[PDB]
């Protein structure tokens, strides 16, 4: 009664929660407590859906399943009312507050009325019936949110101009997006929800402080928590409007910070040139203001110290008291120095770590002054450096400050920066200084140069934090465009703020020369303020920005910096270079870093340890192997400085959490002289630079360690409490867990190195060999540490190569200049914006994919200290803390240093996952999970026994596949497609068994009989899994090395491979040749389409095929083409019903795009409560992709075909992202089969590993002699029953056809011309012509037979040859084999070279004489001259021969002609006067210069609807010149293979077809009403109706290429070389 | 072809000059802390790579020359970059000077893995 | 009137300021026309049907570039601008660029100086010739430095 008790509980608690409403502005009553009405329904719906599983829910059922409908419909609505109203509250905010709107945008303010009004309307229901299921009870309450929803966004949408006017009033909104504006303006009142957007406004401003009433403005903070209070508080009352109390507390920040100074330098001067200073008073001080005004007060004392010292040497010979300003500074940074040593504060540790490294950057300049005997303040050495002048006196708090270098003056910007990590202030970073400091004053920009990692970016931030300025960084990627790059600066130059675009030149080289005028506009802007003619009581300084009047402040400056040796990045235009000071920054000073970054963390002996670990790294870089995923450089170096640090206070709070349980004996001083600062630094070390190890480079940097520190040893933690819950989450995953050197000990501790970067890095790549485990490594983590942590775990799985860079990151509008995320860009906001508490969850985003610099170094930004993805719109998201940015890839050969140096790396290896370890998961799924959806689980359970030896390490099974790998195949070997295939094979046997039990329900199979079959079975599986794509003597060698080393029992015979065997369900090898019966076909079916004569080859393969497509396994056809693959396809499928096959035909332009079309009129998108499924529309059926040339799609420059991505995404993850609304669809009951040809034919490329694990491959070759004898002797043998005396040739004929099928084959390749492919379709055309001039005849002599065999040779053999010597070789070789196998024949009247056939002379096909076919052309084109065309032509013999060509075409089904010569030979008029005598409408797009792809849309519509519905055989005629686009033949490539385009009717364009179609099939006396049945009968109509005759120039090379771009044209259409007139 | 016969000849001619031995160094528990031992260890392992790849390519230019194997799209590519005498991308894996031709990398490499057959000749006997 | 071509805005506003300068006699500078050779195409047969102002100049800034149309070239008068072929000549284009009053102001030791960073800049960028040995890498010392 337990079930019992859940149901009350669920129906109590459900009886009296009511909404919990609060008051809003005295116009309604709002819902707070969403978490708590969120996790209540999902907590009942886990424990409806987890009752399911205890035996006694058959009794609770129904209610169970009630209360599931009624909980999951509470979840639905209320997912839509928190977002309709939060969006109506800040829209009612701007739609009252600001009675300009209403004037402005009139219609919107109307529609809102209307919206506004039907919202309130439901609100006081709600009110009064605020118990949750009076309100989900409402009337089609759930469509009135939907609608309101989708109203409201359209209202948000149509604000955009407002909030563009908006900006201005406020410029640091310039740099918030739209929707964060408009909860910004419309919640004006609400000033709490205003505290998330201030870091995207402020540099350092996280929140403000506010009163009780939050009426006034108190103060600001950080998001550290340091706390700015204001001097004179800022009243919201008294300046309601959002827009001018935050530029009054953009004001009195400035102001308070610059009186704050003032305080400070009046007490750090005590501090100053003083003997001796109290750490207590030092101390007092440091906590007493904040920290960047803190490090500002230490440079102002000191600049002055000097100044004072320079000034009393002015006579040269006097004594020199610089050396008291050093003494000072000496002083000073000893007690930094002490308390550092000690434990303090986090905000004060940081505090003494900033004065550390300012301090040490003044004793390096004051020693450098000493040792060059400075006397003079006006030396060139002093003045070089950077200095600081504080007037006390100044009228202006803000001029007090005056920062100068060299002849550089600047006034501090007193923006709030916050607690900013500082630099370690070194040459280069100096020399840094000088020169942008130079370009500043001379109004350029500067432009830092050089190799990743080497300082720039920070450098030029930290130049500006010098400068208090407010630093904005732009990640710039080819959609920063002249619209996007200006608006950029307006809101720079409004501001006041630096703009530092990083990645400057990955924009497009038109952009760079666009942007150069505004930025030049902006620069003679700046000087404008330089001129000491102008007067600050004038007309502001403006420059003209997007055809605008646009302030200027004169604290904005201009930053690029760029990597000019990366390859492939855009060149900067010379009148561009102009406008920049460049620097060189390519050698950071390591050595100095290290040792001041160790020195202020507190390390003793930082000086030894830099010394250390900066030759170590340089070590590391050449010591060790070189490897794409290895970085060395000063991102690495500054990992481990900062994890070293991190190390040695954990180490410190360990050591006294000791204490604590061991005596009273706190002594941190002595703590820290007993403290193993280089057992510290090892530790970091190998934390951040072990899991990116190859195998053979771990000892090797182990070595290295105990070279450079000798006697320190690396001990990693005992993580006892996490490996047990890996050991629980492998156990539920059927993962196999070790420890150490156990079975899948090498994988654990991958998991383990995985979560210790996960700990140090936001950004990560988890890099190795498909099936390597990486994924389950980081699944499995991710669960681990939900029961470890109790965070909920949440992974975003992207694949960001299977859609444009356009769909991952977003677009900006051309013209509407409307920003629309992309998926990552989406997912990231969604966290963000955290409406759903997705802040408090672990959130880890993977790219499942390729990587290449095109969309990688767009999270540049996001991936290094920035933690911030820049849009073009301006707009910039900061990564929370909770998120994790991780890339699970095969390699990374095309990742360049940037992104490798900026992420974690967990290096994965084959070894890593063991073939053991597979084993073992495939044996505990069989074990624990049925097949069916117990008696299954029974079968398998025993089937699992009999396979438990045989999957043993070094067993059958890896002793076959190791010796499989040795073996040539037709793709690549990979494990894992191996055992995949083996595995779905074994599970079929596991079914066949239960099949066995459905048809002897009285006798089930005993284990005797079981143990028979598994083991053959298992031989059988193995052949075929390991050596299916291979060839048969490649299959054979695998059987005797099988048969070597197996005990299994195997057929006996002397000469017979394994491979031709199968296992009959008793347990018996039973031979394939006994399902291979000598058929006689039907004499009307001779070689039709749907006929396959069965051969060894064809059940076999069938079988297999089989085997796969009933487990809904993807499967991969290869070999020639013509080889057999859609025949034994279509043949397996006749044996599975239940599954329909669409056909797609791949191209080298083939996208996803194609797929989508597919999908949308075969399936159907469907809201579920577990997300969109999509489906196809038949129920009970599962829906077969069939994708016939699914290795010809483009791959670009970095390896990767977006389509295959694609496929591997919807096969592996099971499903793909709609890029429309970014949301997950789950595919249900869809299944894929790839055919293609071999990888090294032209024009194909091989297929990605990662694709290739869920993908076996069948290799089907071509018949052999024998084969093509038993398959065409068969159709000679039914098509011979035609005429009974012609009987006894059936044997030659079939003889002669192999002998010159053969000849043809080998004589023309496609080496000599692409399109010299001969396959068994030219045996199939072969018979059915024959065939079709057999059937209407009575009788014929057997020259007569070789006439009609000899001319059907010419047709199929002789037409597509390019050259004269070709065409005579044909025909000589046509005669030679007829004669062999056809003696005592009259060779004059079968064999006439003028051999010409005709159906216009009498009502059969019959041969013509050319003399009296002549006459009959003549009196046709005489009649085609005064109806269609008058253009005479002159008919010479060629064309008598050309036309009967054509003829032949336009009278089969799906005809299509490929007619290649030289323009003006007569192509295009010959098909019209052809067409006109067989009755074809000619159909010939018209194009023009502005004809463009919808246009041949249009045209393809046009011709399909008379085609398809009107019943109109049409010839439709088109040139190569008529295809201005690619775009063009992928249309056609899908309309000449399956007479249909997917995408081609939609909207009213298909709703109109359906009409037509319906009318159409009504005239032809069909009983059609369904939109799927018409379709079909559409196609149906469109092949037999529809003739498409291409005409071209013979171009080598255009010919080659024009096979991948429409491989239909080779293989759909007959090809006629007409060339030029001979 | 006449570039199918002088292809011929010079690829054969080009495997009796580039050697065609290259022993890796045997990793010992006492040689892995030699430094010059680790880089030579590099040398060698990057260097047998490359040597068995450019003999095997050029086995197949050869063996295609001959009419026994057909042209594959890598054979094809590679094929195309001989006739040219532009170096191979693919054989390019230690850099070499800017605008370097095909038949002075053959002579380079040459000399280079004499080089690196006398490293590991003394390695193997002598010890590292 | 100057303008940088990548732009879309930028080919609305050259044609403005084009047809602007043929009935005033205004000078049109265009930069970076190399950018965009399909648009080049149709300004030279636009100049090719215009009958300016007498004082009209159109001014196009590019690359020595392939992509250059050759009716363009045909159609208009080709100046090419390379570093000076040697020291003397380098000295004299750097003398002739810098105003007279520029030199000639109230220190007389000015001359002087602007003398030394004349032949500074030309040694320096005469050595750029010397590829390898005058410098390790080709260097842009140029106006701007
Ligand atoms: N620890 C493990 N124990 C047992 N089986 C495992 C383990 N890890 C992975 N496997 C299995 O072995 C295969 C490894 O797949 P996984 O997704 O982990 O590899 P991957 O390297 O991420 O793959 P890909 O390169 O295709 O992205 C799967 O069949 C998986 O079920
Ligand atoms: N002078 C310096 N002091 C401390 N850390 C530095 C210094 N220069 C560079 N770094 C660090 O080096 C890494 C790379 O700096 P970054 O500015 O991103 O380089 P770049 O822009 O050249 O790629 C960062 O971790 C940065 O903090
Ligand atoms: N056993 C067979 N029975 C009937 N036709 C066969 C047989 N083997 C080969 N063929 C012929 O070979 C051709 C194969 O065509 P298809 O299946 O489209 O090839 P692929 O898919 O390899 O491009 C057809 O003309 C088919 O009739
Ligand atoms: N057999 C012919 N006799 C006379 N004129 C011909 C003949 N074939 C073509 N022409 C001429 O060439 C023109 C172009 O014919 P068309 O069919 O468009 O050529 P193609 O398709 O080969 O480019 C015709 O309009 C006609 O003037
Ligand atoms: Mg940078
Ligand atoms: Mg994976």
């Amino acid at each position: 009664m337990a079930l019992e008790e859940f149901l009350k509980q669920i129906r109590e608690v459900w009886n009296t929660y009511e909404l919990d409403l609060v008051n809003y502005q005295n116009k309604c009553r709002l819902i707070r407590g969403w978490d708590d009405l969120f996790n209540k329904v999902k907590e009942h719906i886990n424990s409806v859906s987890a009752m399911k599983l205890s035996p006694y829910y058959k009794v609770f059922e129904e209610d169970a399943l009630s209360w599931e409908d009624k909980l999951n419909r509470i979840m639905a609505l209320f997912d839509v009312w928190i977002d309709v109203q939060r969006r109506w509250v800040y829209l009612e905010g701007i739609f009252t507050g600001s009675a300009d709107i209403k004037h402005l945008l009139p219609v919107e303010t109307q529609r809102f009325q209307s919206i506004s009004t039907e919202f309130l309307a439901l609100m006081k229901k709600v009110s009064k019936s605020p118990l949750v299921m009076d309100v989900l009870n409402i009337q089609g309450v759930q469509r009135s949110l939907e609608r309101l929803a989708d109203l409201l966004g359209k209202i948000q949408k149509a604000l955009g101009e407002y909030l563009e006017r908006e900006r201005s009033s406020f410029p640091r909104f310039y740099f918030v997006g739209d929707e964060d504006l408009l909860e910004i303006i419309g919640n004006s009142k609400n000033v709490a929800k205003l505290q998330k957007h201030f870091k995207k406004m402020f540099a350092g401003v996280s929140s403000i402080i506010l009163n009780e009433d939050n009426s006034v403005v108190l103060g600001i903070s950080s998001r550290e928590g340091e706390e700015v209070m204001f001097k004179t508080p800022v009243s919201i009352t008294e300046h309601p409007k959002i827009n001018e109390w935050l530029t009054l507390v953009e004001k009195e920040m400035r102001v308070t910070l610059a009186k704050l100074l003032a305080e400070s330098v009046t007490e750090v001067e005590i501090f100053g040139k003083a003997t001796s200073i109290d750490p207590n008073t030092y101390i007092t001080w440091i906590d007493k203001y904040q920290a960047q005004l803190v490090v500002l007060s230490a440079q102002i004392a000191w600049s002055e110290n000097v100044e004072t010292a320079l000034s009393s040497m002015g006579g040269g010979g006097d004594a020199a008291p610089l050396h008291s300003v050093l003494s000072n500074v000496e002083v000073t940074l000893n007690v930094l120095a002490d308390s550092v040593l000690m434990e303090q504060p986090p905000l004060r540790r940081r505090k003494l770590e900033h004065l550390i490294t300012e301090l040490v950057h003044q004793r390096d300049v004051t020693r450098s002054l000493i040792k060059s005997k400075i006397d003079n303040a006006k030396s060139f050495e002093w003045l070089s450096q950077m200095r600081f002048y504080f007037d006390p006196k100044q009228t202006d708090v803000l001029q007090q400050l005056s920062i100068q270098m060299a002849n550089a003056k600047f006034n501090y910007g007193f923006e709030y920066l916050g607690v900013q990590d500082k630099l370690v202030q070194t040459p280069l970073t100096d020399r840094c200084y000088l020169t942008m400091t130079q370009a500043l004053e001379a109004r350029l920009g500067g432009s830092p140069f050089g190799p990743a990692g080497t300082g720039k970016t920070e450098s030029v931030k930290a130049l500006g934090h010098q400068l208090g300025r407010f630093v904005l960084v732009f990640n710039c990627d080819e959609t920063f465009d002249f619209q996007a790059m200006g608006r950029i600066f307006v809101g720079l130059c409004q501001v006041g703020a630096w703009g530092c675009f990083d990645e400057f030149n990955r924009l497009e080289e038109r952009m760079l020369s666009a942007v150069s005028q505004q930025v030049q506009c902006i620069q003679e802007a700046l000087r404008e303020h330089s001129n000491p003619n102008y007067d600050k009581t004038s007309a502001p300084i403006t420059c003209e920005l997007l055809n605008k009047q646009v302030k200027v402040s004169p604290d904005m400056a201009i930053f690029i910096t760029m990597n000019p040796g990366y390859a492939g990045r855009s060149n900067l235009p010379d009148n561009l270079k102009k406008l920049f000071r460049s620097l060189a920054m390519t050698k950071p000073d390591r050595q100095l870093i290290a040792q001041v970054m160790l020195y202020s963390q507190g390390f003793r002996t930082a000086e030894v340890l830099a010394n250390k670990i900066v030759p170590f790294f340089k070590l590391c870089d050449e010591q060790l192997s070189s490897q794409s995923h290895y970085d060395f450089g000063l991102r690495a170096l500054k990992s481990v400085l900062v994890s070293a640090g991190n190390v040695k206070r954990e180490r410190i709070q360990k050591i006294k959490r000791e204490k604590e349980e061991r005596g009273e004996a706190v002594d941190e001083g002595e703590i820290a002289e007993n403290l193993p600062e280089q057992e510290i630094l090892i530790q970091s070390v190998c934390e951040t630079m072990v899991p990116k190890l190859v195998a053979e480079d771990i000892p090797l940097l182990f070595s290295l360690l105990s070279d450079v520190f000798p006697g320190v040893q690396y001990h990693r933690g005992e993580m006892t409490a996490l490996r047990e819950e890996l050991k629980k989450v492998c156990q539920e995953m059927y993962l196999t867990y070790g420890d150490g050197e156990e079975v899948g000990g090498m994988w654990v501790e991958k998991v383990l190195q995985l979560y210790q970067i996960t700990q140090i890095n936001h950004g990560l790549m988890m890099v190795g060999p498909s099936g390597s485990g990486k994924s389950m490594a980081w699944r499995v983590l991710l669960k681990a540490l939900e029961r470890l942590e109790g965070v909920e775990g949440v992974a975003h799985i992207i694949d960001p190569k299977a859609i444009s860079k356009d769909h991952l990151y977003g677009t900006l509008d051309p013209n509407t200049r409307e920003w629309t995320d992309g998926l990552f860009t989406h997912v990231l906001r969604k966290i963000i914006d955290s409406v759903r508490g997705e802040l408090q969850k672990r959130q880890w985003i993977v790219f499942d994919g390729d990587v290449d610099p095109e969309w990688v170094e767009n999270l540049n930004s996001v991936l290094d200290d920035n933690k911030l993805l820049t849009l073009p719109n301006g707009e910039r998201l900061s990564l929370p803390p909770n998120v994790r940015i991780m890339f699970e890839v095969q390699d990374l050969k095309y990742a360049t240093l940037a992104t490798v140096s900026r992420c974690g790396m967990v290096w994965f290896s084959e070894d890593v996952l063991s073939t053991d370890m597979i084993f073992n998961n495939f044996l505990a799924r069989l074990r624990s999970i049925p097949l069916d959806e117990s008696p299954m689980l029974q079968i398998q359970r025993d089937a699992a026994t009999i396979m438990q030896p045989y999957f043993t390490s070094n067993g059958l099974v890896t002793k076959a596949l190791e010796h499989a790998f040795q073996l040539e195949h037709i793709m690549d070997l990979t494990r894992l497609r191996c055992l995949g295939s083996l595995f779905s094979m074994l599970h079929q046997a596991c079914r066949n068994v239960a099949q066995y039990n459905a048809n002897h329900p009285d006798f089930p199979m005993q284990i005797e009989q079981l143990e028979r079959y598994i083991q053959r079975y298992l031989v059988y599986a193995i052949l075929w899994s390991l050596s299916g794509d291979s060839r048969l003597k490649m299959r054979a060698e695998l059987g005797e090395y099988i048969r070597r080393i197996t005990t299994v029992p195997l057929p006996t015979a002397p000469n017979i491979p394994i491979i031709d065997y199968e296992v009959s369900i008793s347990g018996e090898w039973s031979p394939w040749q006994a399902k291979v019966p000598q058929i006689e076909v039907e004499t009307h079916k001779v070689a039709a389409p749907d006929v396959v004569v069965p051969t060894l080859d064809t059940v076999r393969h069938e079988a297999l095929l089989y085997t796969w497509l009933a487990e809904h396994k993807p499967l991969v056809l290869c070999g020639p083409p013509g080889s057999g693959k859609t025949m034994t396809l279509f043949s397996a499928l006749r044996a599975l019903p239940d599954m329909e096959v669409v056909g797609l035909n791949f191209s080298s332009a083939t996208t996803p795009e194609l797929l989508l079309k597919t999908f949308d009129h075969y399936c159907e998108y469907r809201r579920t409560p577990n997300g969109v499924v999509l489906a196809p529309v038949q129920l009970g059926k599962w829906l077969v992709l069939f994708c016939d040339e699914i290795n010809l799609p483009d791959m670009d420059k970095y390896g990767t075909q977006r389509v295959i991505s694609f496929i591997r995404q919807m096969v592996e993850h099971g499903g793909f992202y709609r890029t429309s609304d970014q949301t997950w669809v789950k595919l249900e009951r869809i299944q894929f089969v790839g055919a293609c040809n071999p990888p090294t034919d032209p024009g194909r490329k091989p297929l990605s590993h990662r694709f290739l694990r869920h993908v076996p491959v069948v290799y089907v070759d071509y018949p052999g002699p024998a084969s093509l004898t038993q398959i065409y002797g068969t159709f000679n043998r039914a098509m011979l029953r035609l005429i009974p005396s012609l009987r006894t040739y059936a044997e030659p004929l079939t003889a002669a056809m192999v002998e010159f099928y053969t000849m043809s084959q080998e004589r023309f390749t496609q080496d000599t011309q692409p399109h010299y492919i001969y396959s068994p379709r030219e045996m199939t055309r072969w018979v059915r012509g024959i065939f079709e001039a057999l059937r209407p005849l009575e009788t014929l002599p057997v020259e007569g037979l070789i006439r009609i065999w000899a001319h059907e040779a010419l047709r199929l053999f002789q037409d597509r040859l390019v050259e004269d010597e070709e065409r005579r070789w044909t025909d000589e070789n046509i005669d030679t084999v007829a004669l062999k196998h056809f003696p005592n024949i009259d060779r004059e009247k079968a064999m006439s070279r003028p051999i010409l056939y005709s159906n216009w002379l009498s009502k059969d096909y019959i041969p013509v004489d050319q003399e009296e076919l002549r006459d009959y052309v003549k009196a046709r084109l005489k009649v085609f001259y005064e109806e269609e065309l008058d253009v005479p032509l002159v008919l010479f013999n060629e064309v008598l021969d050309h036309v009967l060509r054509i003829d032949r075409i336009f009278r089969q089904p799906q005809g299509h002609l490929l007619l290649i010569g030289v323009s003006g030979a007569g192509k295009t008029t010959l098909s019209r006067f052809v067409a006109w005598m067989n009755g074809l409408s000619v159909y010939q797009i018209k194009v023009h210069r502005k004809y463009t792809g919808e246009d041949f849309d249009e045209d393809l519509r046009t011709v399909l609807r008379r085609s398809g519905c009107k019943n109109e055989k049409i010839a439709f005629i088109m040139d190569e010149s008529n295809v201005l686009d690619s775009g063009f033949l992928e249309r056609m490539n899908t309309l000449l293979a399956n007479g249909e385009v997917p995408g081609l009717f939609e909207g009213d364009e298909y709703a109109t077809l359906m009409t037509q179609c319906k009318e159409g099939a009504q005239k032809e006396g069909l009983m059609l009403d369904s939109h799927e049945e018409l379709y079909k009968w559409f196609t149906s109509q469109v092949i037999r109706n529809l003739h498409v005759v291409f005409t071209m120039n013979p171009s080598s090379e255009g010919l080659k290429d024009r096979a991948a771009t429409s491989p239909a044209l080779f293989n759909r259409c007959v090809l006629n070389w007409f060339g030029d007139w001979s | 072809p006449a570039w199918m016969r002088t292809l011929h000849t010079t690829a054969s001619n080009w495997l009796h000059l580039i050697p065609q031995t290259l022993s890796h160094l045997k990793r010992t528990v006492e040689n892995i802390k030699d430094p010059l031992f680790r880089f030579f260890e590099r040398e060698v392992k990057m260097g047998a790579k490359l040597l068995q790849d450019v003999r095997q390519d050029l086995a197949d230019v050869v063996q295609v020359c001959e009419g026994k194997k057909k042209q594959t799209n890598y054979l094809r590519t590679l094929i195309n970059e001989l006739v040219k005498g532009i170096l191979p991308r693919s054989w390019s894996h230690y850099t070499v000077p800017a605008g370097m031709t095909v038949i002075q990398w053959v002579s380079d490499f040459s000399e280079r893995i004499k080089q690196l057959q006398n490293i590991s000749l003394a390695a193997a006997s002598g010890g590292a | 009137t100057s303008i940088a071509i990548g732009s879309a805005e930028g080919f609305n506003q050259a044609d403005k300021a084009i047809n602007t300068a043929v009935k005033s006699g205004r000078w049109v500078m265009l930069k970076n026309v190399h950018l965009a050779p399909g648009w080049l195409m149709q300004l030279e047969k636009k100049l090719h049907s215009l009958q300016p102002h007498a004082c009209f100049r159109l001014f196009l800034t590019m690359e020595i570039n392939p992509k250059v149309p050759v009716n363009l070239l045909r159609a208009g008068r080709i100046f090419v601008f390379e570093p000076p072929p040697g020291v003397k000549a380098n000295m004299l284009r750097t003398f002739s660029s810098i105003p007279v009053s520029r030199i000639c102001k109230s220190p007389n030791e000015r001359a002087r100086l602007y003398f030394l960073l004349a032949w500074f800049h030309a040694i320096i960028q005469e050595r750029l010739r010397y590829a390898p040995l005058g410098w390790s890498k080709k260097y842009e010392f140029g106006e701007s430095d």
